[PDB]
């Protein structure tokens, strides 16, 4: 299964 | 001051929180990070005790960073034309949570536990300060392999801490509680405490649980790994849809699942050395 960072705003 | 007191290395990353450089300081080779953010990208403003106008994240930094804890402390800072530079701790050698995880996995309990009490302890040093870090995730999280000591960094979406409510919101929308997906409504603590939630269960799981809105408001928890009953109890306490049902940073730390936990050097020797 995909695991991404998520950016802030 | 001030390309002459500190020597330049690699860029070690960019975002949204700018560009950030290795660097020694000149003075006694200590190791520094060197953030630089541009003028332009600046949205919150704030005004230093001396009544200079600086970036709030050089506000908020400055309210943390006197005496020992777990946030990467603020050295100095300086003003160019363009941009403002912080000169900040790096210790060494270090790996961020978001890094640790991906490659390890879900983290045994034992180590999830040495972990999580770290960051409630570093995130309540902010609070008495006078400070809501408003972005609490693994990505800003820096372990110090050596010494097993967690450190929190970019303050880039913080605020002074107050009791009325928010109504702005610039952080990560998947550690984001579900009255500001809602509402765009929140309050501190317990919006903080959210998304304490949220990274314990990235921790033990080895991702987060939500990645659309209606998985935040939905506020069911599937645990995709082995957890403990006690550990499921204290994230979906966390994860309360309520925000005056979520626990206290108390209440957090009296958990039963929170008892004996190891010091740091005890958990870099036994997990990350
Ligand atoms: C001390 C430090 C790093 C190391 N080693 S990376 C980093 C940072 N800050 C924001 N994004 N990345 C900081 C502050």
């Amino acid at each position: 299964r995909k695991r991404r960072r998520h950016p802030s705003g | 001051p001030l390309e002459s007191q500190y020597q330049v290395g690699p860029l070690l990353g960019s975002g949204g929180f700018g560009s950030v450089y290795s660097g020694i300081r000149v003075s006694d080779n200590l190791p520094v990070a060197i953030k630089h953010v541009e003028k332009d990208r600046i949205s919150d403003w704030g005004e230093l005790p001396n009544g200079t106008r600086v970036p709030m994240e050089v506000v908020l930094l400055k309210k943390v960073s006197s005496g020992f804890s777990g946030v990467i402390r603020l050295l100095d800072w300086f003003e160019r034309p363009d941009s403002f530079v912080l000169i900040l701790e790096r210790p060494e050698p270090v790996q961020d949570l978001f890094d640790f995880i991906t490659e390890r996995g879900a983290l045994q309990e034992e180590l999830a536990r040495s972990f999580f009490w770290q960051v409630l302890e570093a995130v309540r040093h902010c609070h008495n300060c006078g400070v809501l870090h408003r972005d609490i995730k693994d990505e800003n999280i820096l372990i110090d392999l050596n010494r097993g000591e967690l450190k929190l960094i970019d303050f880039g979406s913080g605020a002074l801490l107050k009791d009325t409510v928010y109504t702005d919101f610039d952080g990560t929308r998947v550690y984001s509680p579900p009255e500001w997906i809602r509402y765009h409504r929140y309050h501190g603590r317990s919006a903080a405490v959210w998304s304490l939630g949220i990274l314990l269960y990235d921790m033990v799981c080895g991702d987060i649980p939500f990645e659309h809105d209606e998985e935040i408001i939905g506020g069911q928890v599937f645990f995709r790994q082995r957890v403990s009953s006690e550990c499921q109890h204290l994230i979906r306490w966390c994860l309360a849809l309520r925000p005056s049902d979520r626990p206290t940073f108390e209440e957090i730390q009296n958990h039963p699942w929170m008892q004996d936990v190891l010091l740091p050097q005890e958990t870099a020797e036994i997990h990350l050395h």
